[PDB]
C-alpha cells in the first residue's frame, strides 16, 4: 500500500545495423545467424549483480531509456514481448524468467561463445551454448518488423561481435544453412554498432539533442514500333562498335566473344524477339499514362537527317551504325526518372526470376547508390534516343525544456542554439504548463520562431526572417521589463515584411517564461543555455553590453532538461474534458 | 498499445517441453491479452 | 474592367510556382501589343492610369513553339530610336512625354528565358547619344537621365561587351561568346577611371552630366565576374568615392546629389580591413560632419537677446546645409556599419575617431529647435521615424563597449548630466572616482572580459571619465527621444 | 491512456571499437528508484 524505495544500477543494450525478416519480396533467404563470446571481469559489482542477455528485438521494443522502466529498472531485453532473453539459466521473456536445462549449468562466465538459431516461416528462435544446446526454444510468435541482433549488459563488461567478412572469427561451426551476412546486409552502407532509440548522444564541444529516427493500336504508334526497335538494333550495334572488342575468329565464350554477328532476322529468335518483347512492352506501359499520341506538330519526321560517318569509324563489323548528334541536343533530365518506375519494376520482375529457381539482386529503390545511379544513367543514355526522336510526353516530434524550478519573472534572458543540422526545428519561450503532444506554438502557450521556413509560430504561423543554412547559431533576447521577444541569427536581428524588430509587444508577464527547444526527424543539434560565457558562440553582439544576462550564469549543476516520452502510459479521465464526460449512478 | 494494428498483438507462447510431449494439458500460455472480440459474434440485420 | 482586370494579377503573385508553365506567356505578351497601337489614341479616358496597371503586367520540355511576340518585340523598342535623334534640337509633341513608355520593359532581372536576338544593338544605339552630349550645349535637360542607364540591366541573359564593335565578319553571316573580349572590355570606364582624381572643380557645372555617366558602369563590373574577380571591385569602391567628395560643399546640385547615393548604395569589399582607405575616409568624413558642427556656432550667437529677426539667422543657415547632408549620413550607415562592429569587437583601437565623433550631430538636435521644421521638408524632399534614429545604430555597441565596463559612475553622473551642468563643473566635481568589487554580476560578468577583451587598457583616470563624461551626455538627449512618444 | 507525458533527462549517461567491433565498459554507475506496488512500475 506505501511507497518503496530502493537502489538499482543502470541497463542498456547494444545492436549492430543489422536486419531481416519475412514478407512479400527480396526476402535475401532470410536465414542467418549469429555468434558472440564474452569477456569481462566483474563477477559481481559493488550494488549487485551485472547481468547479460541475448535475444532479439523486431524494431518496435524501444525499451531502452535510461532510468525506470515497466518493472524495476530499464531492462534491455526479456522484460516485454517485443524482446527475448537468455541468461544461462532461464529465458526472459516480459519480465517472466523460465528456467531450461542444459549441461554447464551457469552464468555468461568469460570467454564463452554462444550461438542462435533463426527461423523464418514457421516462428522458432534457439540458442546454442559453446558446444551444448539449449532444451527451450521460442515459438508461435509475429514477425510484423525487423530483426535485429541484439544483447542486454550491465556495467563492467566488456564483448567483440563476429561478422565473418573481415574479421569473424568463428570459433563455433555455423548452422547447417544460415549465412554470417553475405548475400545483402546493408547494401547502402557498411555495418557499425548503434544504440535503439537514442534521444542524445556525446558531442565534442558539448552533448548534442538528437530526434526521433523513423489488339487496337493506332498506326503511328504501329509503325513507331518497328521506327524504335531498329534505333534499338542501331544502339546496340553502335555499342558493339564503341566497345572495340572485334568479333573473334575464335569461337570461345570466355574471350568476350559476340554471338551477334549475323542477320538481324536470321539471329536465333529467342535472344532477340524476347529482347524485342520488353522494347514494346516498357513503351507501351511507359505510354499508358493518359497521353495519345498524334502529329499535332508535324516536328517529327521533317528532321529526319543523316548522321555524319568519318571513313575511319566504319569498321569490319559490317553493321553500318546512325547515332544523332549530342553536340547541342540536352531535352532534360528530369522527365528520365518517369521511365525508372518501370525499370524498378523490370527490374524487379527480373529479381523474382533470379530468386525463385537462389549461391543476387534485392528492390531496386534501396539496392546502393552507387550502382542504381550508374545503371540509370546506363538505361538513360539508350532511351534518350526516343525522346531524341521529336517525341514529347503527356514518428513523433519530441521536444525539450527546461523544469518548472527555473521560471524567470523578470530581467533580461538570453540563450544560444546551435542547428548542426538544417531541418524542421523550432526554438523560443513556452509558458510553464506547456502542454506536450501539440504543435510548438499552434497554441497560445508559447512563443516559438522557426527557422527552416522563416515563419514564427503563435497560434497560427506568419513568415519572419530568411531560412537556414548549416551552422546559424540562434539565439534568443526577452525581455519581461518591456515585455519584448527578440530573436538573433549569427550577430543580426531578425527583420519581419513590415520592418518590425520581432514584433511580439505588449506580452502579459503571465507565470513566468521558460526556455523551449523542438527537433523534427532525423536532426541533430544542441543547445546551450549559457552554463558559462565561453561557451557562447558569440555573445558579442545583442548580450554583450545591453544587460542581458545568460540562463546559467551562476549555477553548479546543469539544468534537468525535461523531455517528452513515447510510451502511452494510464491517466485517468479529466473531468473537465470537452466531449468525454462519466458519470457514477 | 497505440493504433495502427487491432489483430496479432500477443506473442511468445509458452516453450515447455517433456520427455515425448505425451501430456494432453497445454495452453497458449503467456497470453499478454487475455481478450475477446465482440465484432464476431453476433449476426442479425439489427441493432439490439 | 482594364484596371479591374490587373486586380487578379495583382492579387494572384505566386502564380509562377504551381502554375504560369505555358499558358501565361503566349497570351500576356499579345496584350502589350496594344499599347503601342493605342498609343497615339489620344481619348478622354486618361491614359497614364491605363499603362500604370499594364505597367505592373509585364512581370506578371525544352520546347517552346507557342512563342511569336518576341519577334514582334523587336520592332517595338525601336519606336524610340528616332525621336533620340530628333531630340537633339529640342518636336512640339515628340518629346520627353513620349519617353516613359520604354521604362517598364527594361526591369526584368529575375524572368530570365530568352535572348530575343538583341545582344547588342539596341544598348550601343543609346549610349553614344547620351556619351556623345556630355556638354549642356543650351539644350532642355532629360528627364530621368539617370533612368536610362539604370534601364540597361550586366546582361540581359547573357552580354558581354566589345563583341560586334571590332567584330563585323561573322556577326552577319555564322553560339560564339563570352570568348573574343579578354582584355577590351575595361576600356572605356580607364578614360574616365582618372576623372575622380581630376575632377577636383567645386561647382557640378564641370560634371553637367555626371548621374548619367558614373552610376552605370559601376553596377555592371560588380555583377559580371563577382566570384572570379576581386580587384575589379576594389576600383569600383576608390571611383565612387573620389566623385562623392565633391558633395563636401554645403549646396551645389539638390537634384544630383541625393540621386546618386540612392541609386547604388551597395557594397561588398567596402569594409575597413580589405579596404583600409575606408579608415583614411575616416578623416574625409569627420570633415563632412565637424565642418557642419560648427555651423550651428552662427545660429546661436545671432540667437542672444533677440536684437534681430532670429528666423533670418538660424533658418537660413541650416536649410542649405542639412537639406543634402541627410544623404551623407545615410551613405556610411547604408552598409558600411555592418562590417565595423566586426573590427571594433576585436579590436577596440578600430574606429576610436569615429567612436569619438559623431555626436555633434545630437549636440546640434538637443537646442535649435527649428530643425524639426528643416528635417520634415527633406522627409518629403524623396511619428518617431528614422528622422531621430539615426545616430541609434551608431551610439549602440560603439561607446557602451569602449572600457570599465564596471565603474558604476556613469549611473551617479547620469542624473547630474541631466541637470545643465557645465563641462568644466562635471570634470572637477566628479574628480574623486568611485569602484567597488562587489560579489554581485559586477564581479563575473564584469572585468571577467571587459578587461582582457581590451588588448591595451589606457591607464588614465580622467580620460576614462571624459569618455564617460561624453558617453553621459549623448544619454541626457535619450530621454527626449521617449518623450515625443 | 494519453500519448506522450514528460520525463526527465538523466544527470549522466553510461561512458560507452574494431577487431570484431569490439565494446567495452568500466565505469559503474547506479541511480536510486521509487516503485509503486499497484501499478507495478519503477
Amino acid at each position: 500500500l506505501l511507497l518503496q524505495t530502493n537502489l538499482i544500477n543502470y541497463v542498456t543494450s547494444i545492436r549492430p545495423n543489422i536486419f531481416v525478416g519475412r514478407a512479400e519480396g527480396s526476402t535475401q533467404y532470410g536465414k542467418w545467424y549469429f555468434e558472440v563470446m564474452v569477456d569481462e571481469v566483474v563477477p559481481f559489482l559493488t550494488a549487485q549483480a551485472t547481468h547479460l542477455r541475448v535475444g532479439w528485438a523486431l524494431t518496435e521494443g524501444y525499451s531502452p531509456y535510461p532510468g525506470g522502466g515497466e518493472g524495476w529498472g530499464g531492462n534491455g531485453v526479456g522484460d516485454d514481448l517485443y524482446s527475448y532473453g537468455f541468461d544461462g539459466l532461464h529465458l526472459w521473456t516480459g519480465h517472466v524468467a523460465r528456467p531450461v536445462t542444459s549441461p554447464g549449468q551457469h552464468l555468461l562466465a568469460p570467454e564463452d561463445v554462444v550461438s542462435c538459431c533463426l527461423d523464418l516461416s514457421v516462428p522458432s528462435i534457439s540458442f546454442r551454448i559453446n558446444g551444448c544446446p539449449v532444451q527451450g526454444v521460442f515459438e508461435a510468435f509475429n514477425l510484423d518488423g525487423l530483426f535485429f541482433p541484439v544483447v542486454s549488459f550491465s556495467a563492467g563488461v566488456k564483448v567483440r561481435f563476429l561478422l565473418g567478412g573481415r574479421h569473424g572469427e568463428f570459433k563455433f561451426l555455423p548452422p547447417p544453412g544460415y549465412a554470417p551476412c553475405h548475400e545483402a546486409v546493408l547494401p547502402r552502407e557498411r555495418l557499425r554498432l548503434e544504440p535503439i532509440k537514442e534521444y542524445r548522444r556525446e558531442g565534442p564541444r558539448g552533448p548534442h539533442l538528437v530526434g526521433p529516427s523513423r489488339i487496337v493500336l493506332p498506326p503511328h504508334l504501329e509503325r513507331i514500333r518497328e521506327k524504335l526497335a531498329e534505333n534499338i538494333h542501331e544502339l546496340w550495334a553502335l555499342t558493339r562498335i564503341e566497345q572495340g572488342w572485334t568479333y573473334g575468329p575464335v569461337r570461345d565464350d570466355n574471350k568476350r566473344l559476340h554471338p551477334c554477328l549475323v542477320n538481324f532476322h536470321s539471329l536465333p529468335e529467342p535472344e532477340r524477339n524476347y529482347n524485342l518483347q520488353m522494347s514494346g512492352e516498357t513503351l507501351k506501359t511507359l505510354l499508358a499514362l493518359g497521353c495519345h499520341v498524334g502529329m499535332a506538330d508535324e516536328k517529327a519526321e521533317d528532321n529526319l537527317k543523316k548522321t555524319k560517318l568519318p571513313k575511319t569509324y566504319m569498321m569490319s563489323n559490317g553493321y553500318k551504325p546512325a547515332p544523332l548528334d549530342l553536340s547541342h541536343v540536352r531535352l532534360t533530365p528530369a522527365q528520365t526518372t518517369l521511365v525508372d518506375r518501370l525499370a524498378e519494376n523490370g527490374h524487379n520482375v527480373w529479381a523474382r526470376d533470379r530468386v525463385a529457381q537462389w549461391y543476387r539482386l534485392v528492390p531496386y529503390r534501396l539496392l546502393d547508390e552507387a550502382t542504381k545511379r550508374s545503371n540509370r544513367d546506363s538505361l538513360c543514355q539508350a532511351v534518350r534516343t526516343l525522346l531524341g526522336y521529336g517525341y514529347n510526353i503527356e514518428d513523433r516530434v519530441r521536444i525539450f525544456r527546461a523544469e518548472k524550478s527555473y521560471t524567470v519573472q523578470s530581467g533580461r534572458w538570453y540563450f544560444e542554439f546551435e542547428a548542426v543540422t538544417t531541418g524542421e526545428m523550432r526554438v523560443g519561450w513556452a509558458r510553464p504548463e506547456l502542454r506536450p503532444d501539440v504543435e510548438l506554438g499552434a497554441d497560445e502557450l508559447a512563443y516559438v520562431f522557426n527557422g527552416h521556413r522563416g515563419q514564427r509560430w503563435h497560434l497560427g504561423s506568419e513568415p519572419f526572417g530568411r531560412p537556414w543554412q548549416s551552422g546559424d547559431v540562434v539565439g534568443c533576447m526577452i525581455d519581461l521589463t518591456e515585455n519584448t521577444i527578440i530573436f538573433t541569427l549569427n550577430g543580426e536581428v531578425l527583420m519581419s515584411d513590415s520592418g518590425s524588430e520581432t514584433a511580439f509587444r505588449e506580452i502579459e508577464i503571465g507565470d513566468g517564461f521558460l526556455p523551449v527547444c523542438s527537433l523534427g526527424p532525423g536532426q541533430v543539434g544542441h543547445l546551450n543555455l549559457g552554463q558559462d560565457v565561453s561557451s557562447l558562440r558569440f555573445f558579442a553582439i545583442c548580450g554583450l553590453q545591453e544587460g542581458f544576462e545568460p540562463f546559467a550564469i551562476n549555477m553548479q549543476r546543469p539544468v534537468t532538461t525535461w523531455f517528452s516520452k513515447s510510451l502511452p502510459q494510464f491517466e485517468p479521465v479529466p473531468p473537465e474534458h470537452p466531449h468525454y464526460e462519466v458519470a457514477r449512478m | 498499445p497505440g493504433q495502427q494494428g487491432r489483430i496479432s498483438h500477443t506473442d511468445l507462447v509458452i516453450g515447455c517441453l517433456v520427455d515425448l510431449a505425451t501430456g494432453l494439458m497445454t495452453f497458449t500460455a503467456n497470453g499478454k491479452e487475455s481478450n475477446t472480440f465482440f465484432q464476431v459474434e453476433p449476426n442479425t440485420k439489427l441493432f439490439p | 474592367p482594364l484596371i479591374n482586370q490587373y486586380f487578379t494579377n495583382h492579387c494572384l503573385y505566386f502564380l509562377s510556382t504551381p502554375a504560369k508553365v505555358l499558358g501565361s506567356g503566349g497570351h500576356a505578351s499579345n496584350k502589350e501589343k496594344e499599347m503601342i497601337t493605342s498609343l497615339f489614341c489620344k481619348l478622354a479616358a486618361l491614359v497614364r492610369h491605363r499603362v500604370s496597371l499594364f505597367g505592373t503586367d509585364a512581370p506578371a520540355v525544352a520546347l517552346l513553339p507557342v512563342l511569336t511576340t518576341l519577334f514582334q518585340h523587336i520592332a517595338q523598342h525601336q519606336f524610340g530610336d528616332d525621336v533620340i535623334l530628333d531630340d537633339v534640337q529640342v518636336c512640339s509633341i515628340y518629346s520627353l512625354g513620349t519617353t516613359k513608355n520604354t521604362y517598364v520593359e527594361k526591369l526584368r532581372p529575375a524572368l530570365g528565358e530568352c535572348l530575343a536576338r538583341l545582344a547588342a544593338a539596341m544598348p550601343v544605339a543609346f549610349l553614344e547619344p547620351q556619351l556623345n552630349e556630355y556638354n549642356a550645349c543650351s539644350v532642355y535637360t532629360t528627364k530621368s537621365p539617370r533612368e536610362r542607364a539604370i534601364l540597361g540591366l550586366n546582361s540581359v541573359e547573357e552580354m558581354c561587351p566589345d563583341i560586334p564593335v571590332l567584330d563585323r565578319l561573322m556577326a552577319d553571316i555564322g553560339a560564339r561568346y563570352t570568348e573574343m573580349p579578354h582584355v577590351i572590355e575595361i576600356t572605356l570606364p580607364m578614360l574616365c577611371s582618372y576623372l575622380p582624381r581630376w575632377w577636383e572643380r567645386g561647382p557640378e557645372a564641370p560634371p553637367p552630366a555626371l548621374p548619367a555617366g558614373a552610376p552605370p558602369p559601376c553596377t555592371a563590373v560588380t555583377s559580371d565576374h563577382l566570384n572570379s574577380l576581386l580587384g575589379n571591385i576594389l576600383r569600383i569602391i576608390v571611383n565612387n568615392l573620389g566623385i562623392d567628395e565633391a558633395t563636401w560643399m554645403k549646396r551645389l546640385a539638390v537634384f544630383a546629389q541625393p540621386i546618386v547615393s540612392r541609386a547604388r548604395p551597395e557594397l561588398l569589399h567596402s569594409h575597413f580591413i580589405p579596404t583600409i582607405g575606408r579608415l583614411r575616409k575616416r578623416a574625409g568624413k569627420v570633415v563632412a560632419e565637424e565642418e557642419q558642427l560648427r555651423l550651428e556656432a552662427k545660429a546661436e550667437a545671432e540667437e542672444g537677446e533677440l536684437l534681430v529677426r532670429d528666423e533670418f539667422s538660424v533658418l537660413c543657415r541650416d536649410l542649405y546645409a542639412l537639406y543634402p547632408l541627410l544623404i551623407r549620413y545615410v551613405d556610411n550607415n547604408r552598409a558600411h556599419w555592418l562590417t565595423e562592429p566586426n573590427a571594433n569587437a576585436e579590436e577596440l583601437f578600430r574606429m576610436v575617431g569615429e567612436i569619438f565623433i559623431y555626436w555633434s550631430k545630437s549636440h546640434n538636435f538637443k537646442r535649435e529647435e527649428q530643425n524639426f521644421v528643416v528635417q520634415n521638408e527633406i522627409n518629403n524632399m524623396s511619428v518617431a521615424t528614422l528622422k531621430k534614429m539615426l545616430p541609434i545604430g551608431l551610439n549602440m555597441c560603439a561607446p557602451t563597449d569602449q572600457d570599465l565596463i564596471m565603474l558604476a559612475k556613469t549611473r551617479y553622473a547620469l542624473k547630474d548630466t541631466d541637470e545643465e551642468v557645465r563641462e568644466f563643473l562635471q570634470n572637477n566635481l566628479h574628480l574623486q572616482g568611485k569602484v567597488e568589487g562587489s560579489p554581485s554580476l559586477r564581479w563575473q560578468m564584469a572585468l571577467y572580459r571587459g578587461l582582457p577583451g581590451r588588448e591595451e587598457d589606457a591607464d588614465d583616470p580622467e580620460k576614462i571619465v571624459r569618455r564617460v563624461q561624453e558617453v553621459s551626455a549623448v544619454l541626457y538627449h535619450l530621454e527626449q527621444t521617449e518623450h515625443p512618444y | 491512456l494519453m500519448p506522450v507525458s514528460w520525463s526527465r533527462m538523466p544527470n549522466h549517461f553510461l561512458q560507452v571499437e574494431r577487431l570484431g567491433w569490439a565494446v567495452q565498459c568500466q565505469d559503474p554507475l547506479t541511480m536510486m528508484a521509487l516503485h509503486i506496488p499497484e501499478e507495478n512500475r519503477c
